[PDB]
């Protein structure tokens, strides 16, 4: 259940999924420098 | 943004503005893709054309990062009226594609059901724009942002002298002097979930800006994803 701790998946929910621009590695990871809904560093 | 403070370096990189004739802004936006912004239906109303412009903190400074893009194409939804404020929601799509760098990021859009019931029952969320800092002043020359709290949809409905529908939200404060403002609207709220940002919102309207017993009511972005999704591919 993602009903809790989401099934772990650190974004969509088992299965995981991830926004554009992310990949699942459970955890979901940048797939380039500007992946979406992270603030952006210098 | 009445209250809140201002978005440093890469804070809101989401964030659009709309830039009418007068190469001032009028309405905000949110960045969702290379070639989409996410805005209020009712803000196309308010001017007789307009630009994009993405990057920016400072309307009276030139700053690395900033650049316009012209509007191919309006996607506004055939419901909006302004006599309900319904359906108040509009996708542009870019002639030229935004180059992503510091300050410039879409925000996520999340999948459906699993935002009703993980990112709509969060504590709170962020607003930005460039809206006037009090009701009755100026617009910002600076970006801000303001965490605003998820407001219960009955004592919101109410609070409000107008229906609330489905397609709504309402988030802020009951009497602390927080709020989005004239100028904000059009622009992005967005939920953290575990180091994610999602647009949750689009600034809609409200009973003039951080009044007592009044909250600020939001575009519900949950009610419209296959509908963004449909207006992305076109
Ligand atoms: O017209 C105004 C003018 N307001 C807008 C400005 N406030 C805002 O834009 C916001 C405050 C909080 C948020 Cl979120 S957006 C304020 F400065 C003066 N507000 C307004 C009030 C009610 C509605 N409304 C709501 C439902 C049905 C009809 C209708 O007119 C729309 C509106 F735009
Ligand atoms: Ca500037
Ligand atoms: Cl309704
Ligand atoms: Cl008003
Ligand atoms: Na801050
Ligand atoms: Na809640
Ligand atoms: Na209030």
């Amino acid at each position: 259940l993602c009903s809790l701790d989401n099934g772990d998946c650190d974004q969509f929910c088992v299965v995981c999924s991830c926004a554009r621009g992310y990949t699942l590695a459970k955890a979901c990871i940048p797939t380039g420098p500007y992946p979406c809904g992270k603030q952006t560093l210098e | 943004i009445v209250g809140g403070q201002e978005c440093k370096d890469g804070e809101c990189p989401w964030q659009a503005l709309l830039i009418n004739e007068e190469n001032e802004g009028f309405c905000g936006g949110t960045i969702l893709s290379e070639f989409y912004i996410l805005t209020a239906a009712h803000c196309l109303y308010q001017a007789k054309r307009f630009k994009v412009r993405v990057g920016d903190r400072n309307t009276e400074q030139e700053e690395g990062g900033e650049a316009v893009h012209e509007v191919e194409v309006v996607i506004k939804h055939n419901r909006f009226t302004k006599e309900t404020y319904d359906f108040d929601i509009a996708v542009l799509r870019l002639k030229t594609p935004i180059t992503f760098r510091m300050n410039v990021a879409p925000a996520c859009l999340p999948e459906r059901d699993w935002a009703e019931s993980t990112l709509m029952t969060q504590k709170t969320g962020i607003v930005s724009g460039f809206g006037r800092t009090h009701e009755k002043g100026e617009q910002s020359t600076r970006l801000k942002m303001l965490e605003v709290p998820y407001v219960d949809r009955n004592s919101c409905k109410l609070s409000s002298s107008f229906i609330i529908t489905q397609n709504m939200f309402c988030a802020g404060y009951d009497t602390k002097q927080e709020d989005a403002c004239q100028g904000d609207s059009g622009g992005p709220h967005v939920t953290r979930f575990k180091d994610t940002y999602f647009v949750t919102g689009i600034v809609s309207w409200g009973e003039g800006c951080a009044r007592k017993g009044k909250y600020g009511i939001y575009t519900k972005v949950t009610a419209f994803l296959k509908w963004i999704d449909r207006s992305m591919k076109t």
